[PDB]
Order: structure tokens, then C-alpha cells, then sequence
DNA sequence: CGGGGGACAGCGCGTACGTGCGTTTAAGCGGTGCTAGAGCTGTCTACGACCAATTGAGCGGCCTCGGCACCGGGATTCTC
DNA sequence: GAGAATCCCGGTGCCGAGGCCGCTCAATTGGTCGTAGACAGCTCTAGCACCGCTTAAACGCACGTACGCGCTGTCCCCCGC
């Protein structure tokens, strides 16, 4: 079972669906993969932040309180 | 007070021919004041997430990695951990 | 009755 | 002769990236201040060297907000800039 | 000994630790927090100071002026992050030029 | 809008990069795909200005490109 | 009439921003959507100065006032 | 009668007099300071919640939800605008 | 547990007790609650350390709203501060 | 003020995107089942805070010398 | 090909940088006291993995058109002096 879902995940429709709330109207073809990749590096930037919250409390688990650390200095300057 | 005479040994040690404008080090005064407040601000905020009433060099080092990109901050990290290592022992 | 000092544009959300 | 329009921009664009000065007229900037300032208080004995801070931060953030547009109007594929580019520009940083 | 010798670091660590007090950060500070500060500091400033003594000596000066500094942070993408929202006096700008305007 | 499963199998992914071993809150995970949601939706917003000031109807990546740089660099 | 200033800041030393931000080539409106794009940034951070000028109680602005009153703006200006 | 009820605010200046302390944000704190806070919080939440209830009347609902929560917020530019990096979850657009 | 939901519903009865709330909306206003609280004090911290003073006073709160708050939004808060510790203090 | 270039509009053509349709696929929900770590509590010891004394370095002021900037002239390089 | 602009070389001035000295304050050293943190153990719950089942969503293909792109011609404005 070959792919991998972590491009696969997010697809056309759901981006379609995204685009729309965005009120856009038409989409090229390859705004798809533009989007992914800056989803991951969007995703990448806060996730890297909570694993070193995560760190400093010497944890396991990641809580959603590390999330909302890192989510609201990180949101706030992008 | 200033940094000026730091900045001074600092410079000789890594460019002993040079000199510097004191523009310059005025610039270099607040850039080191801006980040060592961006770095209190920090690990102000991780000692009160934990709960912590104090300082360690165990928050700092933490801190440091969030302030700094990832090669920068190994380098940063690991003098830190050499300094401080050096200071216990010395 | 807490009243609001500001005076604002009336909306409708619904 | 004329030279054709585009190679003094070009060679003018060049001396203004490699010199370092401040380009906006002195007193001007210093009188432009202190009045929108005086709409706050009645008098303010402005420090000079305040008034040099905000103569660097202006332009700093006016030539910043310039090279955005710039790019704007690249994409565009224009070459004159636009109000229009600004307001996109403003609107895209979030400015507007 | 001074504290900055015995760890054998240059900034003052007497200095960083009445400005950390000062800051009232914490209610407490542990001793080793403020060599490790002073400790990353003297690192960051040689490490740009390297940057800006290449810029001057391209420059052919001896002296380090402001534009050099400018040059050096805006070639460096990982000094440039931490500074993006930072501005020098007198700094200037990085000369670049849009290939498409080249005639 | 975005798809539980699939986004939070590609957060754990990304998370095993940095750790090699984690537990997530559900919590953290629908926190994640609003921050997401609301981010992507914000730029597709401004890429459309973008492609309207262009004066197409279809975006480009061209337009993504130009907003994030202008906007978020 | 240093409202007219606005405007005495003079289309060729915009000219000379604009090639310091590197712009090949520009309209005439530019001038004075800039003149009101730069009255609003000046007159925030003013503001902010003087905010704090008055909460210290003295006539004069300091240099300092005006870098507090960037850096909550979210900018910082060095060499103060 | 307590502070607040001296003051006639509905916030618990108690709290929030202990958490000036507690934040560090200053060894000393004058008296006024936190009744002055609870003050301005009283009147900040009641303007956001006027609207609120608007947006929820108005969707004829009796519950007020991050839906009307945040239809009121963007609908104010001085609300929206001060709020303007704040997210709302499960706030539409 | 150390939170506002039972001031929350206070000012909605006291401002729409025509209105229900949802637990989402009330953790959000207490969010909002929150983060209002941090900025404001974070700034008059800053602001008395600035002028060198190891005490806030209603004058630092005074302040820093009006530097943190919209221009109405200010000078309407301002006055309900001014008022309300009028009334704390005449008493 | 004059001249040239860029901007704008309109037209044609082809491809890409959108829509419909059918089939496949995985998500969504519920239940199974367990273990890990989360959190809490109690106890003890180390570490920092506070106070006092002493010593050395840093700061401030002054002086001298060298580096940088500006001005003028000639040659090189680009542009029409 | 010719003219205008740019660069390099040399001299001089002017000030700032660098060094020295002395004094004062901060930093260092040592001791005391307490509390915060660390360590250990216990109990609870939430997190993780997989199956069962339904259904909706997603995918793939074909058909059609509309939009985007490029070309051409005219006109105005802005740039340069």
C-alpha cells in the first residue's frame, strides 16, 4: 500500500473547499502543491516550538496549552 | 554604562587590527540590550508556565532554542553548556 | 443596565 | 544629447542604493513634525535627536513599503507604479 | 577571582545578574543563568562582529562603520531572521536590482 | 472543513521528525487544524487580491508566492 | 502651511526614495497617496510619544520616548 | 461592604490585586490600580457582549456562540481591528 | 477553576439575559479575559520600570489603556476607571 | 517642452478548468482493551538570599596621534 | 566615434579614537537561615491501536466552453534637459 498520507491527506477537494471560503473564484492546477508545501513549513514552524515546550516540561505528551503557547507568539508575528 | 568596553576585547580578539565607529557600537549597545530582553521575556514566560519562583541555566538553554534558528542556536546552546560547565568546574 | 458608553454602528447579524 | 529615458534612473538607482544619507530635506521634516505633533499637545520642546529617530524610521519603513510595490507592479507586469499597487500593498500587509 | 575570568568569558557576569534582578524576571535567580547568558552574548557579538569586519576590510576600512553592519546582517538569512523587524541609523540598503528592469 | 484523520497522521508525522516519540491531546489537534484553517483561508484571501489585481479569475502560484512574501516575509 | 509642508516634501525627493527603493518608473498620483500614507504612520507614532512624554510630566520628547513608542508599534530602531 | 461592591464592579478585585503580585508585575501595587483594572474589564467585556447578544438575537438564538461572538467582533473595525490576531475557534468566517 | 464564568454571567444577565452562552463562548470570553488582563499589565510593568517606579498606580493603568486601547474605546474605559475608582475611593 | 516608450484595448486560438457520472475508498463513529505517564503528595537537603567587609576594576576625564574624508585632476568607460 | 560620466590618486585638515590615571562604587567573599525544589510513590485517566459498519466523499474520465495569452495599434505622459 504505497502512498503516504501526508501529502495525500490534504486534496484537491478539501483545497477547492478552503478556496471558496477564501472566495476564490478559478485555481490553476498547481496552486495545490504550492499550498502543501506551505502548509508543512506553516505546520513545521509552530510544531517544532511545542516539542521544545514540550521539552521544558519534561513530558511525554504534548497538551493543547503548549499548542496555544506557541500558536500565539508565532500567529501574532505571521 | 556600557557594553563598549566588551565589545572592544571582543573585537580585538576576533579582528585585533580593526576599529570601530562609535556609532557603530552604539548600535551594537542596544542590539545586545533588545536581545537580552527578548531572552529575560522568555524564560520569564516558561518559569511562570512551570510555576517555577526562579531562574535556572536549564531555562535559559531552552529559551535560547526558541529564540535562535536551529544553527545558530546549536552553536549558541553548546558554547553556553562549555561556559557554564568551565564556571562550575572553574 | 450595564449600559454602553460607546456610540456604534447599529448592525444586523442575523 | 538626451540620454534615454531609463539609463539616469538606472545609473541614479545605483547611487542611491550605495549612499547611505538621508534623502528627505531636513528643516521640512522638522517642521512637518512639529506641527501634526502640536494637534496632541500644545507644545512639545522636541529633543533633535528624536526628531533624527523618526527622519531614519520614516524612510526606512517608506522605502520598505516602496520595494513591496515595486514587486507589485513587477507582477503587474507594468512597469509605472500605481496608487492602486500601493493599496494592495498596504492591503496585503495588513496595513489597511 | 572576578566571575567572568573564572568561567573565562569577557562580559561582566556581575553585571547580568543585578540587570536579571533588576528585571525582577523571576522571583529567584540559579547562578548558572547568568554566565550562560553571558555566555551566549559574547557569542552572538563575535559571531556578527566577524560579518562586519569582512564587510570593512571589502570596504578596505579599518574602522567598522554602521553601513558594514547593515551589509552583514542583510547577507546573513539566520541574523536577517532574527532581525527582520530591526533597523539601522544610517544603514541603508542592500544594492539589488530586479533583473527584469535591466534593459 | 479539513479532515481529522488525515491532518492529524501528517502533524504526528512531522512531530516524529522532532521527537521520535509523542502523545497528543485531541485537544491539540483540533487546536492545530483551526490555526491551519484560518491561516490558509487569510492567504487565499490575499492571493485572490493579488490575482484579481492581476486581472485573472483563476489564482497563481505566482500570486501565492508574491503574498507570502509580502505579507508574511 | 506646514500642512502645505506635507506637500513640501517635494515630488524629487520622493523621487530619490523611489530609486532608493529601486522603482524604474512612477505616476504622478504616487505623491500624494505617499504625503497621506506617511501622515497616518507619523501621526500614530507621535501619538505614542507624546503619550509618554506627558506620563513623564515634561515638556520635552526624548529620543527615547519616540524608540518606545516604535517598539510598541512592534519596530525597533538601534543606535539610542 | 467588599471592594468591588464598594466600587460597584462585578469582578473580583481580590483576584486580580493578588495576581498583580503574583504576576511579578510589580513588587508594589497601589490600591486604586486594581479597581481601576476591574473597572476597564467590565466595561470591555459588556461592549463586546452587547454586540454578541445582538448577533445572537438577531440569528434568533438564545445561546450567544463563537459564531456570533466572532460575527460581532469583525463587525466593529475598532473590535476587530484591536482584536484583528486573535482567532476565534469554531468562529467562521 | 481560578476563573470568570460566574463574573461572565453576571455582566450577560446584567448586559443580555435574553442570551444563553455556550461553554465554548464562555472558555473564549475567559481566553479574552485573559489576554486583555496580560497585555495591560504586562505594559504598565514596563511603563513604571521605564520610569523607574516600583509601583503601579491607577495613573500607570490610566495610561497604558489609553496607549493599548482604541480612541473611544479609551477615553469611554478611561472614564468608567475614573468614575468607579471615584466611587471606591469617596467611599 | 518635446519625443519616445509604455500602457491599454481589442481580437483570435487553444488549452485548461469546470462540471457531470460512476465507482471506489477511506473517513466517522462506536467498542475493545491496556498501559503509561500525569498529577498529586510528602519529605528532606541544597541553594540562594541577605548581610558585611574588602579590594580591584571600571568609569570619567584628558591628551596625542593617526585615520578618514574631501577636493582637484586625469584617465577610463559607458551611451547615443 | 565622440562626449559625458565615473573612478583613482594625492594632499591636507579635522576630529575622533585610543590610552593613561585616579577615585568610587560594585563586585567578591563568607556566613547564616529557610523554602523551594527535587525525589519517590501511588492512583487515576486518557491516550493509543484495531475492528465493524455505513455512507459520503473522493477519484477518474469525458465533454464543453471560457478564460488567458499574445499580438497589434494608438495615445498619452513622463522623463529628461
Amino acid at each position: 500500500k504505497v502512498l503516504r498520507d501526508n501529502i495525500q491527506g490534504i486534496t484537491k477537494p478539501a483545497i477547492r473547499r478552503l478556496a471558496r471560503r477564501g472566495g476564490v473564484k478559478r485555481i490553476s492546477g498547481l496552486i495545490y502543491e504550492e499550498t502543501r508545501g506551505v502548509l508543512k513549513v506553516f505546520l513545521e514552524n509552530v510544531i517544532r516550538d511545542a516539542v521544545t515546550y514540550t521539552e521544558h516540561a519534561k513530558r511525554k505528551t504534548v497538551t493543547a496549552m503548549d499548542v496555544v503557547y506557541a500558536l500565539k507568539r508565532q500567529g501574532r508575528t505571521l | 554604562e556600557s557594553y563598549a568596553i566588551y565589545v572592544y576585547k571582543v573585537l580585538k580578539q576576533v579582528h585585533p587590527d580593526t576599529g570601530i565607529s562609535s556609532k557603530a557600537m552604539s548600535i551594537m549597545n542596544s542590539f545586545v540590550n533588545d536581545v537580552f530582553e527578548r531572552i529575560a521575556g522568555e524564560a520569564s514566560r516558561l518559569a511562570h508556565y512551570n510555576k517555577r519562583s526562579t531562574i535556572t541555566s536549564r531555562e535559559i538553554q531552552t529559551a535560547v532554542r526558541l529564540l535562535l534558528p536551529g544553527e545558530l542556536a546549536k552553536h549558541a546552546v553548546s558554547e553556553g553548556t562549555k561556559a557554564v560547565t568551565k564556571y562550575t568546574s572553574a | 443596565t450595564r449600559f454602553s458608553n460607546r456610540q456604534n454602528k447599529t448592525v444586523n447579524y442575523n | 544629447h538626451r540620454y534615454r529615458p531609463g539609463t539616469v534612473a538606472l545609473r541614479e538607482i545605483r547611487r542611491y542604493q550605495k549612499s547611505t544619507e538621508l534623502l528627505i530635506r531636513k528643516l521640512p521634516f522638522q517642521r512637518l513634525v512639529r506641527e501634526i505633533a502640536q494637534d496632541f499637545k500644545t507644545d512639545l520642546r522636541f529633543q533633535s535627536s528624536a526628531v533624527m529617530a523618526l527622519q531614519e524610521a520614516s524612510e526606512a519603513y517608506l522605502v520598505a513599503l516602496f520595494e513591496d510595490t515595486n514587486l507589485c507592479a513587477i507582477h503587474a507586469k507594468r512597469v509605472t507604479i500605481m496608487p492602486k499597487d500601493i493599496q494592495l500593498a498596504r492591503r496585503i500587509r495588513g496595513e489597511r | 577571582k572576578t566571575r567572568s575570568s573564572r568561567a573565562g568569558l569577557q562580559f561582566p557576569v556581575g553585571r547580568v545578574h543585578r540587570l536579571l534582578r533588576k528585571g525582577n524576571y523571576a522571583e529567584r535567580v540559579g547562578a548558572g543563568a547568568p554566565v550562560y547568558l553571558a555566555a551566549v552574548l559574547e557569542y552572538l557579538t563575535a559571531e556578527i562582529l566577524e560579518l562586519a569586519g569582512n564587510a570593512a576590510r571589502d570596504n578596505k576600512k579599518t574602522r567598522i562603520i554602521p553601513r558594514h553592519l547593515q551589509l552583514a546582517v542583510r547577507n546573513d538569512e539566520e541574523l536577517n531572521k532574527l532581525l527582520g523587524r530591526v533597523t539601522i541609523a544610517q544603514g541603508g540598503v542592500l544594492p539589488n536590482i530586479q533583473s527584469v528592469l535591466l534593459p
